[PDB]
């Protein structure tokens, strides 16, 4: 949150919170209910996004749901399917903290090494989270999707 | 009046392949000068200060300080 | 003897903004129109 | 290392379940809070100094620990006390700030009872003079925003406890 | 300057600028009429704050007007008054640029070394600060004192 | 560092005076074009890479700068090489959101003339591929836009010659 | 670093040859001197905020340098000047204690009107400023003592300029 | 001003201001504040009285407004309203002067060319005037609305 | 001509704009001189005649000028002089109670200058005399009064000269 | 050296470009107000000494400058001081008269500081004296060529500085 | 003469007229009427300029009149006024000329050696002349008094 990183920043300079930086957590604030609209839409839809954009994922490249594919066969997909909504979660957390710090933590240091061990293609993991942002921007207004969108985008940048 | 300390730096930062277990868990000694910066950098860190010991000095002293 | 590093030396920029295009045309938008006549008020002709 | 928001959203993590709207109306509540807090925290900066003397002359001062042989006498002990109850101010103007403990336990009360018993440092002096703090730190901030300073000095106290 | 702290962050994190900072920057664009507002009917009551705060300070404390005193004499008692006038001046920097960062460069870092040097009670000084920020609460709306009332606050704690 | 704000208010400062109408009327300029600003740095954000990628096509490619013994043959001097005009780009638009070229001399042209000459970098090539990605640039932002990031790319065009 | 006696041994010793009388006798003059050159030391230590406050006072005060854009305007800058004259006078009782130049030469003067040059500090002023530090340090110590300090503050001006 | 009027006839007379015309600038002295005082009331009140008065002399003559009148249309109808208000500030500058001097300059020397020269109808113009008179003891204290009304009362006898 | 509360009305009218707040105040200014105005001009027109004895006794009398071919060594020369004086002392008394200098430049110094040169009357003579006539004045009319009637014999003067 | 008509030309070549309609606007321009700018060249040429007469008189006379030990005492560093302001009004009616500053950066602001800090003549005393001139010349030459002659003015003193 | 110092110009670089310079020589010969009107203007009234004038001076400046002065008795006055007509006549050939260098080659080159020799004040010559020419705008048409005002000022540029 962005609260915190002001703490964190005062803290380093041994100083109280300057009033530009006291003005950053009540205009964050403000805007917080905005953000949990954003998130709350999100969530009431959980279901319909994960569904759809795996579908597309699967179309997209169907080498990973061929065999030989790293999620061949109906257990394997459905794992898959649930890491998905996984990331969608954590895109929810990062809407409504205001940045990003929980999404990395929860789920992007070692993101390689994780699906590698796991044999899992992070190319494709990138395309299955574009779809899911697809989806979501149909349930965002234009105005809300910006928001969620930039999300979406540090997560696939920091898939690949 | 070297404070012996005990402390561990767990870090998220990254992932080392390199050896950590030096830097995670360590015991230092360190002067009473120091002790209130490395605290506070330790603290921030995020690091659990297991333990804290005078290892030199006595706990209470007006002048002789080391 | 020499320090390679003295001191790190300020400089004056050469180029003066409001001179820049974005300022430029702002600045000419704002004294025009204030030139020109006010929406939203009732005696316009009086002023100079 | 937390505030509010990410003490929720971390809860629901470690549940592993979605926002909640339970989790939803913590958010709201501190968000309805937030404003207050940080006016709040103007003042407790601006006269952060006399608060400190404030409450150390109500509390400490003219008194045995300051006299010969109390652990505050001589000139450097008294500065590292004051110096300790401005980083306790200004560490419980960040937890208010945040709406969350996380930052007491995390940087403060860390090794800070290990410390001050090593040392041999009044535990049940520095209490008493943090208490005297957070009436006068009330009486500047409000009643309103004085509860919340409250509960976080408090902790502090139940940390050096 | 807003502008000018975002972009330090940034620099520091090797980043674009986020955009949430791209947001605030927004905001503040938008505030600043309200701003240039504030700081205009500071400076138009500039004569008035200076001598009525100062009469104030004086008021507060003798002993700087004492015999004695640092300010003892109409010479050395103006001088101080400019000082009061210096730091009005760097909050009204401070109040349009949207941040400290004016105030603490121009004046307020070396603050101890200086008026050491001079013999002033720098304490003096922070009510001779609070002083005029009191007659700029009574000169400007309740919103608008809020906004100018915490440059000045921030001025002060740092003196003492 | 500076801003347009900060440097008006830093001119202000020099002479002594508090902000005069010709200086408001400069702060009041800037904060009627900090809306655009702000648009063109969301948009050059977006495609920073897109924009070191052509112009790195446009200019820097199948020529002997970029085949052995060219300076930005081997792996290490192409990714250094990138790694530049990301950092030409993001500082210029530092500079375009500031309205103001100081952050450009005091960070990105001090001393670059010397590392390039000691590196061995043809400043003439990066020069060539700089205006390259000041055309797309413009492109991408506008116009208008086009011509504060252009002022601030020749600019840095003409420190490194 | 060097001292009269450091001095003259250390000539001695490029020659090889054992003390002679003449080495003797300006080691002896050292020795007749040292005592004076000891109280002055203990009295400017005791004066010096204060002496560098009244050759602030004489020459760098009320004057366009302090004023708004003058170089000493600004708090930091300032700071900056009274610990520059901070340094000088301990300087020059060191130099002074020391009955040698070589401090000054060797932790003074050297590439120190290059980073005056940079910084944009006024060479000629900073001479005056401690030239009046000359004039108040002189009155303190003693006409004597205050002839051995001269011929240090003027080699400090020697090198500014 | 009443001073300047006295100066002028003392000019004439070639003889230095008799003591009762200094009488009458010691008046005018103490009758500083008081005019000054009427002035800021008219010029607070100024867009509602010059607008109520508009209204009353459009009633009286209808076809000063109409369709064939000078002020036939909405522009001209606001350039009478113009002409209004330059008679209305013409009469706070007299009524601060607290002499005829400043309107006879101004709009009392040569109008009745000017108007007849454009076309606007004198007695209509006056009567206009007279609304205004009527508006501002409304809008003032009864023996402000005096001395506000014995100044007005001469530009109406002006337009005459 | 003009008064001080007759020029703020004409720069308002130039303005275009109702009286405003600076207006309110440089009129304020012009009332609240009115008492000492009024009763100098009193005490001007009880010792005018006195004013012009004394000023001539102590800048031109028993000199040269006075002496023959001085150009006042006639009877009828002698009262043109004390004529021409009386005319400045009468139109600046009126310009003092006006408190603008347009009365003096529409009537008093309307090519006085090139008549006085023609004739061969010496303006530097005049001057001098118009300054001492000063002296005398504010001496009579008192400390307040003797600076305003300062400003207008000034501009009379530098006008003849 | 450039001119008004020099430099749009020379910006349309670099651009290669034939002369622009945005181009011939600011050659129209500059002929409109040619007749004016050489009339005041004609008026300062024939007042040039005494301009620099009364800007010394009202800023660097009878003040600690031209007392002993103030830089423009000796009758040596008086003539060069008023040299220096021949120099500054000459190339001040050279920009002038061009419409263009590159005069005055070119031939005489280049270096010129450098020069004056190691002479140590006081620049902000320069930069005062010339701003006097600036008053001067403006009252000879008129309002309008006045602004002219002052943006020029201008651009010493921020040179100087 | 124009026509002398652009063919000296031509000369030095070696080069035929251009066709420019020979437009100028041919206009400057077609304005001959005027420039000879304008010299007979002065030459007619000779007397009263030199007279005028130099009572001005000697009333803007009675030093130099005065008894141990350069100008102190009738026979120098004489000369000093002679040598104000000297230079009227220069004034009238540059006219005539269309140039300055009669009025330099005949009696501005070395004018401060001469006349300190004579012990005369250089400064009081240049206001005697700048008294001429201010004489001389009354005489002359606003056109016609800005042509010869320019040779006026080089002499007294000159002179200074
Ligand atoms: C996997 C089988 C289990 C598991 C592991 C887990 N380990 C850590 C953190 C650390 N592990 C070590 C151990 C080593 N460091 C070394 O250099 C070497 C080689 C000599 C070893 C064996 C250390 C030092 C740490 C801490 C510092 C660090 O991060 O490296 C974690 C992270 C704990 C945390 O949250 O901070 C985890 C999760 N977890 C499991 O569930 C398995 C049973
Ligand atoms: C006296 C020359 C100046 C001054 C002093 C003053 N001091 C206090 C209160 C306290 N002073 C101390 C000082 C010390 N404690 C130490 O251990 C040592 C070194 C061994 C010192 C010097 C302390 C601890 C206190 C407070 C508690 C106590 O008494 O122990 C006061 C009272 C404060 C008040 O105004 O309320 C004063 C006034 N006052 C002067 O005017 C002198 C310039
Ligand atoms: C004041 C209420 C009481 C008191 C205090 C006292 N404390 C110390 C020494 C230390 N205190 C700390 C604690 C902290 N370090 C930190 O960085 C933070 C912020 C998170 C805290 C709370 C530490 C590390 C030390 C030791 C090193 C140091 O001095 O900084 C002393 C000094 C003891 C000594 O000099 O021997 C004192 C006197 N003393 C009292 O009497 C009060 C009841
Ligand atoms: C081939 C197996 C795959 C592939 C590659 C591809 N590469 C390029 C262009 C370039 N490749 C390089 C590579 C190097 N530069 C070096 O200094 C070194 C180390 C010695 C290497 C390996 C460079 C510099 C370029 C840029 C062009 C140039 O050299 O001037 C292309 C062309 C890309 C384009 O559209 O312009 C391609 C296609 N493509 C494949 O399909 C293979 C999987
Ligand atoms: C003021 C309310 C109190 C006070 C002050 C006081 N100050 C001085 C002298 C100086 N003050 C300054 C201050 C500044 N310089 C800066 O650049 C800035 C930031 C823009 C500041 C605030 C300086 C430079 C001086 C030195 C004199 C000078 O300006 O040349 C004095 C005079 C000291 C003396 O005796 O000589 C005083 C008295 N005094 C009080 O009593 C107040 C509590
Ligand atoms: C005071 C008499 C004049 C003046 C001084 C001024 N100095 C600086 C900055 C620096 N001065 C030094 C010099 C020394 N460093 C040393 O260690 C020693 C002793 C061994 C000396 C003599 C240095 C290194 C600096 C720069 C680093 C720093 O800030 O300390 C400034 C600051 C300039 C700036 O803006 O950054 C000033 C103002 N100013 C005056 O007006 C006097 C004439
Ligand atoms: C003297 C016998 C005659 C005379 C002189 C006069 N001089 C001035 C003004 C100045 N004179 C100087 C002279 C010097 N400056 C130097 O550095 C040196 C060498 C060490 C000299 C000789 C200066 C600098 C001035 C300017 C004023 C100042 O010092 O600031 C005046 C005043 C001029 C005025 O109107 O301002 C006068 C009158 N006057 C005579 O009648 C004598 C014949
Ligand atoms: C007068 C306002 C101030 C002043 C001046 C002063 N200047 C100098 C010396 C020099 N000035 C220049 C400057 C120029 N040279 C140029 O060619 C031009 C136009 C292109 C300029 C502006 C130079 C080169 C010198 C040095 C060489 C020389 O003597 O001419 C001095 C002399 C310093 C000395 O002692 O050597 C002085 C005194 N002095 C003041 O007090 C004023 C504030
Ligand atoms: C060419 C024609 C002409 C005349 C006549 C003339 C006279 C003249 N008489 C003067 C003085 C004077 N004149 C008198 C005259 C008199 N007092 C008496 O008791 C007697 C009754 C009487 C003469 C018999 C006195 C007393 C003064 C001096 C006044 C003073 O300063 O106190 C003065 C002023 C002092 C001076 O000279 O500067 C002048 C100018 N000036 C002229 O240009
Ligand atoms: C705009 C107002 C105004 C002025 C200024 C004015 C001046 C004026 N002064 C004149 C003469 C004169 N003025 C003086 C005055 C003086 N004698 C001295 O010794 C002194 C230096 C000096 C003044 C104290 C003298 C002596 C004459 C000539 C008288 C004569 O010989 O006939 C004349 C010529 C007619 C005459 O002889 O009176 C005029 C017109 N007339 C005006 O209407």
């Amino acid at each position: 949150s962005v609260v915190t990183k002001s703490i964190v920043n005062a803290d380093a300079e041994a100083r109280y919170l300057s009033p530009g930086e006291l003005d950053r957590i009540k205009n964050f604030v403000s805007t917080g209910e905005r953000r949990l609209r954003i998130a709350q839409t999100l969530t009431e839809n959980r279901e319909r996004i994960v569904k759809q954009a795996g579908d597309q994922l699967f179309q997209k490249r169907p080498d990973v749901v061929s065999p030989g594919g790293n999620a061949y066969g109906e257990e394997m997909t459905a794992t898959c399917l649930r890491d998905l909504d996984y990331y969608l979660r954590l895109v929810t957390y990062g809407i409504v903290a205001g940045d990003v710090t929980p999404i990395e933590e929860i789920g992007l240091v070692g993101v390689r090494e994780m699906y590698n061990s796991l044999g899992t293609p992070i190319p494709a993991v990138a395309e299955g989270i574009r779809a899911m942002k697809n989806v979501a921007c149909s349930l965002l207004s234009a105005e809300d999707a910006a928001e969620a969108g930039s999300y979406f985008d540090f997560v696939i940048g920091a898939m690949q | 009046r070297m404070f012996k300390i005990t402390a561990c730096v767990p870090s998220q930062t990254r992932i080392r392949t390199q050896r950590e277990l030096q830097n995670t868990y360590f015991t230092k000694l360190v002067p009473y000068e120091n002790w209130f910066r490395e605290q506070q950098r330790i603290q921030k860190m995020g690091g659990k200060i297991v333990k804290v010991e005078l290892f030199t000095g006595k706990p209470g002293v007006n002048t002789g300080l080391a | 003897d020499a320090i390679v590093v003295p001191s790190f030396a300020p400089v004056k920029p050469r180029l003066d903004n409001t001179k820049l295009p974005l300022l430029s045309r702002a600045i000419a938008e704002q004294e025009a129109k204030a030139r020109q006549a006010d929406p939203s008020k009732p005696r316009f002709i009086e002023l100079g | 290392m937390q505030d509010a928001i990410t003490a929720v959203i971390n809860a629901s993590d470690v549940q592993g379940k979605y926002l909640d709207t339970a989790a939803m109306e913590k958010l709201k509540a501190y968000f309805a809070t937030g404003e207050l807090r940080v006016r709040a925290a103007s003042v407790i900066s601006a006269n952060a100094a006399n608060i400190v003397k404030e409450a150390v002359a109500k509390s400490l001062l003219y008194s045995d620990i300051t006299r010969p042989g109390g652990n505050m006498y001589t000139t450097r002990r008294y500065a590292a006390c004051i110096r300790d109850l401005d980083y306790y101010l200004r560490y419980a103007t960040y937890a208010m700030l945040a709406g969350d403990p996380s930052i007491l336990d995390e940087r403060v009360l860390n090794g800070l009872k290990e410390t001050y018993n090593s040392l041999g440092v009044p535990i049940a002096a520095t209490v008493q003079a943090i208490q005297a703090m957070k009436e006068v730190t009330a009486s500047l901030v409000g009643a309103d925003a004085g509860k919340e300073m409250g509960i976080y000095f408090d902790y502090i106290c139940s940390g050096l406890s």
